[PDB]
RNA sequence: CGCGGGGGGAACCUGGGGAACUGAAACAUCUCAGUACCCAGAGGAGAGGAAAGAGAAAUCGACUCCCUGAGUAGCGGCGAG
RNA sequence: CCCCGUGGUUCGUGGAGCCAUGGGGGAAUCUGGGCGGACCACCGCCUAAGGCUAAGUACUCCGGGUGACCGAUAGCGCACC
RNA sequence: GGAGGCGUAGGGAAACCGAGUCCGAACAGGGCGUCUAGUCCGCGGCCGUGGACCCGAAACCGGGCGAGCUAGCCCUGGCC
RNA sequence: UGAAAAGCUAACCGAGCCCGGAGAUAGCUGGUUCUCCCCGAAAUGACUUUAGGGUCAGCCUCAGGCGCUGACUGGGGCCUG
RNA sequence: GUGAGGGCGCGAGCGAUAACGUCCGCGUCCGAGCGCGGGAACAACCGAGACCGCCAGCUAAGGCCCCCAAGUCUGGGCUAA
RNA sequence: CAGGCUCUGGCGACUGUUUACCAAAAACACAGCUCUCUGCGAACUCGUAAGAGGAGGUAUAGGGAGCGACGCUUGCCCGG
RNA sequence: UGAAAUUGAACUGGCCGUGAAGAUGCGGCCUACCCGUGGCAGGACGAAAAGACCCCGUGGAGCUUUACUGCAGCCUGGUGU
RNA sequence: UACCACCCUGGCGCGGCUGGGGGCCUAACCCUCGGAUGGGGGGACAGCGCUUGGCGGGCAGUUUGACUGGGGCGGUCGCCUCCUAAAAGGUAACGGAGGCGCCCAAAGGUCCCCUCAGGCGGGACGGAAAUCCGCCGGAGAGCGCAAGGGUAGAAGGGGGCCUGACUGCGAGGCCUGCAAGCCGAGCAGGGGCGAAAGCCGGGCCUAGUGAACCGGUGGUCCCGUGUGGAAGGGCCAUCGA
């Protein structure tokens, strides 16, 4: 507020989809976790170990991607970036996520 | 008089500006769309 | 107590991830009948404040 | 008693000098008609406005009859 | 003839009614606020309570209260709120 | 149950469902009927129009305990008939 | 007591993709973002919400109290 | 209520009194308490149902970073009516 | 914090080549230097930027016949009001 | 104890009424004139209602309005 | 017997200057031993009352209408009785 | 131009649905009668309930701008031009003067061609001034409109073809408190004129305008509340000050 002129809310919402009535629409939300940091500790990941030890956090959706180095580790995940797939396909295994 | 000029064979527009009474009451230049490239296009 | 986000700002502007704030341009909505391309062209990106700013930054916070 | 009038200033006139770096294309003069005309690497727009194309330095040049022209002396 | 009601209680509780200042830097929608206050009734509490529930999990399993969820999802002269 | 007028909900008529209901029309008894945000289909959930129910919760007239609370212009309006 | 919060990745209205991403036919340009920081507690300065430094309206609204003054009428008497 | 003045309605009636909402609001006025030390403004501009109020800029000050750039001055070059 | 500025010199408009008038521009002092010397007295005119002490010293403006520090100084003119 | 009188204007017919506490008047009121509503479960007023007043009255009555004894009189205009 | 409003503190003179432009309080000059009592109203911009006039506040309130919006009341179609 | 068939315009006879108008009745409802289970008047009206539109200071809440050599009254309020404005930019007053709220499919792009105003002389109608020829005539014309700056080595007049009055961008700056305003090389697409060099992202230029919100029409990678659609929304375009 104020002036009392216009404040500066001459600006414009281009937030289309502000939102409905009935309000958010629950769909699978993914994070992505950088395989660098993945590749920190060793044997064989899981969303569960991932988000049991500092990320994910119950965000549920798991997704190795990024720059970094593969570990040779095994490495289950809901999705892959292109390039995350390349560098852990070259050194390591890749499973994707159970489904839904 | 406000114009918007429609592409043919389709449905686009462009900003426009006709003059009713003055010797216009045609109109179909030629402009250039994004589907595509380059035709005519009507008063509408 | 507890600062309430300002609903109407996060309707229209973004917080940039270094720290800036964008928002949508202005004039391209109506005034139109025919501005150039290159008008509407330039109104279509969007930009950055300066001190005001610092202004909004304030209404969001647990945003 | 009407005469309150009048329009708001266009602050207009040279904008760069003679000797005086230039980047790519920046304004060096702005002017209400033709007070100056365009010269080596100095194209001027719709508004009658001189700007550079390239880099290097301003210099003026007064051709009497012709007109008086300033361009860009470049350098790299 | 027999059992019961009546009236009172600081605050708390439920139900029937229910404002304006003020805020929006004016003001009418909006806000203050179902608050203040009036009324009836309950009682050591009162209300609620065993799913014609929630809502996306081929999941949960009465009600109440606390933490969180969240200033989120939304609502809004998309203003103030 | 649908329609008209409204209230409740975050929901200010909004694509407006859900719960409630003042007016009008007005069923069915499980092959019944409600709901999952207009509507329709599919797939799920749930059984309305009777009732009761402890604890966990709120309050401090009252008694007790304690204070980096007051010390008679303070502390309750009243230390005192 | 790990429910929960903040932080570890951004860009986009979103679908989405990701050290990128959006605009775009574009391996032109350009915006924003990459080449890491963070959080928890104490203390201080300011900001927001509440009365928010203190004292002061004229007013408005809700419930009640007043016609033993004064105004009108009703009943019954008195006076000139 | 008024043979009418907006008169009277408990010594101030253009809407009585008390209590409550209540710490209404007050861009207005007033007031704001020990000591020493360094620095030190402004009364412009833009917008403002704005003009004795605000928002941004300007000018003050502190903390961290930069290192001869600052005022002023010498030379030289261009612009000026 | 400030968004009342004020006077003076200069450059303009307004004004009446009025105003302790007004409105801009450049500067300045008061504001906040009503602290100190000068101008009899007197924010802003001339002098000068008060850290404290001294019964020391030079000077600034201004001044040196007495009130009142210091020359009834020197030389050449003018004035008789 | 106990009227100064007279002439002549304005306003208001007249006795009354009023700003308790700066206005008693040329202000209000008044008898009287005109317009208008009202057929009675009247019209109108108070009340959410029941109800009450109107009136235990009935158009020579009741409500509303303006003018205001009395005398003479009260013209033209129905576009808004 | 014995009050009151008022009251920064007083050791409270005239003129001409002067100053925020109406000086007991600054400048210069003039006059004046100390303290009362009775009496006057020129000054103390004398007391009283946070100017009623005037302007300002996006202050209040009473009132008007062919200002806006709303409610009572009334009229009216549909429908229930 | 028999006859048969679907159908039209208008109307009549039957039933189905459905409404409007008159009359009578009484039992609802209402009034009344020395209690009445009743009788008399009214009567499907009126009253009342829900819903419709209207009239509606009787009542309620508010609103009724700022500048302003006090307020009011008057004037003015945004944009352009020129002066004030003190040779950078800026710069005030209820200081001095004038415009804008448009227009043009050619008044736009390009290629080629062309050069005025005005003065003197000569010319049938003309007549100071039509059109014609001569000479002189550097810009005093013209550039849609105010003014200024510019300008014939064209920005002015004519013609041919044309539609860059593009789409996707945009280095770099002017200007500036913010928001906004302005100039812009060059890249891709695809095209116009031209022999080519090259020019074209409107008009010689500086006025001809309006943030946001709410909504309309066209479209379209997107979202679509359990799933598939749909409702709606988003995005792009444009519209209503
Ligand atoms: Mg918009
Ligand atoms: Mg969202
Ligand atoms: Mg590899
Ligand atoms: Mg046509
Ligand atoms: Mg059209
Ligand atoms: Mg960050
Ligand atoms: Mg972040
Ligand atoms: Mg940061
Ligand atoms: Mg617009
Ligand atoms: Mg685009
Ligand atoms: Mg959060
Ligand atoms: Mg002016
Ligand atoms: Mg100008
Ligand atoms: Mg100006
Ligand atoms: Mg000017
Ligand atoms: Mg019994
Ligand atoms: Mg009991
Ligand atoms: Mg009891
Ligand atoms: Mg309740
Ligand atoms: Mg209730
Ligand atoms: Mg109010
Ligand atoms: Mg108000
Ligand atoms: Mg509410
Ligand atoms: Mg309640
Ligand atoms: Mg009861
Ligand atoms: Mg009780
Ligand atoms: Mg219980
Ligand atoms: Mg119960
Ligand atoms: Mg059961
Ligand atoms: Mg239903
Ligand atoms: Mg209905
Ligand atoms: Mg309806
Ligand atoms: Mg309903
Ligand atoms: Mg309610
Ligand atoms: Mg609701
Ligand atoms: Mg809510
Ligand atoms: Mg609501
Ligand atoms: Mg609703
Ligand atoms: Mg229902
Ligand atoms: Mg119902
Ligand atoms: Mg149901
Ligand atoms: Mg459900
Ligand atoms: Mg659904
Ligand atoms: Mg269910
Ligand atoms: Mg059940
Ligand atoms: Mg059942
Ligand atoms: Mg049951
Ligand atoms: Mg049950
Ligand atoms: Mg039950
Ligand atoms: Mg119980
Ligand atoms: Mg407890
Ligand atoms: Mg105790
Ligand atoms: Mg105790
Ligand atoms: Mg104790
Ligand atoms: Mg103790
Ligand atoms: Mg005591
Ligand atoms: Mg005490
Ligand atoms: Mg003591
Ligand atoms: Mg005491
Ligand atoms: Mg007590
Ligand atoms: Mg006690
Ligand atoms: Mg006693
Ligand atoms: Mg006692
Ligand atoms: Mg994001
Ligand atoms: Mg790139
Ligand atoms: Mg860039
Ligand atoms: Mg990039
Ligand atoms: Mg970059
Ligand atoms: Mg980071
Ligand atoms: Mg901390
Ligand atoms: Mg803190
Ligand atoms: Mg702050
Ligand atoms: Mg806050
Ligand atoms: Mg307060
Ligand atoms: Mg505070
Ligand atoms: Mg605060
Ligand atoms: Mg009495
Ligand atoms: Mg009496
Ligand atoms: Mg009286
Ligand atoms: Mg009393
Ligand atoms: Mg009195
Ligand atoms: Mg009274
Ligand atoms: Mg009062
Ligand atoms: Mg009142
Ligand atoms: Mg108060
Ligand atoms: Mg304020
Ligand atoms: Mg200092
Ligand atoms: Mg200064
Ligand atoms: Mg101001
Ligand atoms: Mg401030
Ligand atoms: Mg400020
Ligand atoms: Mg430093
Ligand atoms: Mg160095
Ligand atoms: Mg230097
Ligand atoms: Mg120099
Ligand atoms: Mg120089
Ligand atoms: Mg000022
Ligand atoms: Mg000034
Ligand atoms: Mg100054
Ligand atoms: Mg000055
Ligand atoms: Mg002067
Ligand atoms: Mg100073
Ligand atoms: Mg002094
Ligand atoms: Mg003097
Ligand atoms: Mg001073
Ligand atoms: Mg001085
Ligand atoms: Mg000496
Ligand atoms: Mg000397
Ligand atoms: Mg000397
Ligand atoms: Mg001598
Ligand atoms: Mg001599
Ligand atoms: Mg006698
Ligand atoms: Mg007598
Ligand atoms: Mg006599
Ligand atoms: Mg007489
Ligand atoms: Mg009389
Ligand atoms: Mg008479
Ligand atoms: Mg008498
Ligand atoms: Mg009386
Ligand atoms: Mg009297
Ligand atoms: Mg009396
Ligand atoms: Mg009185
Ligand atoms: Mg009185
Ligand atoms: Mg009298
Ligand atoms: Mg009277
Ligand atoms: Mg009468
Ligand atoms: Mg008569
Ligand atoms: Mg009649
Ligand atoms: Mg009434
Ligand atoms: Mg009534
Ligand atoms: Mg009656
Ligand atoms: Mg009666
Ligand atoms: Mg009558
Ligand atoms: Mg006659
Ligand atoms: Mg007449
Ligand atoms: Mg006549
Ligand atoms: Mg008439
Ligand atoms: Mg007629
Ligand atoms: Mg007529
Ligand atoms: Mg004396
Ligand atoms: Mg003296
Ligand atoms: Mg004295
Ligand atoms: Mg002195
Ligand atoms: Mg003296
Ligand atoms: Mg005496
Ligand atoms: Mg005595
Ligand atoms: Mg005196
Ligand atoms: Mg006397
Ligand atoms: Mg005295
Ligand atoms: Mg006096
Ligand atoms: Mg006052
Ligand atoms: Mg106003
Ligand atoms: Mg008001
Ligand atoms: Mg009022
Ligand atoms: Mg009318
Ligand atoms: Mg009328
Ligand atoms: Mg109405
Ligand atoms: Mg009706
Ligand atoms: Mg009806
Ligand atoms: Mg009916
Ligand atoms: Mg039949
Ligand atoms: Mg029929
Ligand atoms: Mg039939
Ligand atoms: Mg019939
Ligand atoms: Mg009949
Ligand atoms: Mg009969
Ligand atoms: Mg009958
Ligand atoms: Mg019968
Ligand atoms: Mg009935
Ligand atoms: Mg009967
Ligand atoms: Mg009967
Ligand atoms: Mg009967
Ligand atoms: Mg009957
Ligand atoms: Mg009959
Ligand atoms: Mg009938
Ligand atoms: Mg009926
Ligand atoms: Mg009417
Ligand atoms: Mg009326
Ligand atoms: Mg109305
Ligand atoms: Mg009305
Ligand atoms: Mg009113
Ligand atoms: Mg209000
Ligand atoms: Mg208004
Ligand atoms: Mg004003
Ligand atoms: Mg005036
Ligand atoms: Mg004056
Ligand atoms: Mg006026
Ligand atoms: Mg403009
Ligand atoms: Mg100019
Ligand atoms: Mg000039
Ligand atoms: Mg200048
Ligand atoms: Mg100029
Ligand atoms: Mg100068
Ligand atoms: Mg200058
Ligand atoms: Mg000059
Ligand atoms: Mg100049
Ligand atoms: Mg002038
Ligand atoms: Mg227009
Ligand atoms: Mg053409
Ligand atoms: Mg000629
Ligand atoms: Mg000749
Ligand atoms: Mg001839
Ligand atoms: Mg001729
Ligand atoms: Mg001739
Ligand atoms: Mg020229
Ligand atoms: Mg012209
Ligand atoms: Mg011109
Ligand atoms: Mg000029
Ligand atoms: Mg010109
Ligand atoms: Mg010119
Ligand atoms: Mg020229
Ligand atoms: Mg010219
Ligand atoms: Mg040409
Ligand atoms: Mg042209
Ligand atoms: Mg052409
Ligand atoms: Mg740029
Ligand atoms: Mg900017
Ligand atoms: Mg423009
Ligand atoms: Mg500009
Ligand atoms: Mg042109
Ligand atoms: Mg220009
Ligand atoms: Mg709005
Ligand atoms: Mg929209
Ligand atoms: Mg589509
Ligand atoms: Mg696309
Ligand atoms: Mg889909
Ligand atoms: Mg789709
Ligand atoms: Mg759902
Ligand atoms: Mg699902
Ligand atoms: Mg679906
Ligand atoms: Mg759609
Ligand atoms: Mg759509």
């Amino acid at each position: 507020f104020e002036g009392g002129r216009s404040t500066t809310l001459m600006r414009l919402p281009k937030r289309g989809m502000q939102g409905q009535v009935p309000g958010e629409i629950k769909r699978p939300r993914y994070q992505g976790v950088n395989l660098k940091d993945l590749a920190r500790f060793e044997g064989e990941v899981t969303p569960e170990l991932l988000v049991r030890a500092g990320l994910l956090k119950k965000g549920y959706r798991l997704k190795i991607l990024g720059e970094g180095e593969a570990k040779p580790l095994k490495v289950v995940a809901h999705a892959f970036s292109k390039s995350a797939l390349e560098k852990l396909k070259a050194a390591g295994g890749e499973p994707v996520l159970l489904e839904a | 008089l406000l114009l918007e000029c429609t592409e043919c064979k389709r449905r686009n527009y462009a900003t426009e500006k006709n003059k009713r009474n003055t010797p216009n009451k045609l109109e179909l230049r030629k402009y250039c769309p994004w589907c595509r490239k380059h035709t005519v296009h009507r008063e509408v | 107590p507890k600062m309430k986000t300002h609903k109407g700002a996060k309707k229209r502007v973004k917080i940039t991830a270094s720290g800036k704030v964008v928002a949508m341009k202005t004039g391209k909505r109506h005034l139109n009948w025919q501005k150039s391309g290159k008008e509407i062209r330039q109104k279509g990106r969007k930009f950055v404040l300066a001190k005001p700013e610092a202004e909004r930054i304030k209404l969001l916070l647990p945003y | 008693t009407k005469n309150g009038r009048d329009s708001q200033a266009k602050r207009l006139g040279v904008k760069r000098y003679e000797g005086q770096v230039v980047r790519a294309g920046n304004i060096l003069v702005r002017q209400r008609g033709t007070r100056f005309k365009p010269g080596k690497n100095v194209g001027m727009g719709r508004d009658f406005t001189l700007f550079a194309l390239v880099d290097g330095v301003v210099e003026f040049q007064d051709r009497g009859r012709l007109g008086r022209y300033v361009h860009v002396r470049p350098l790299a």
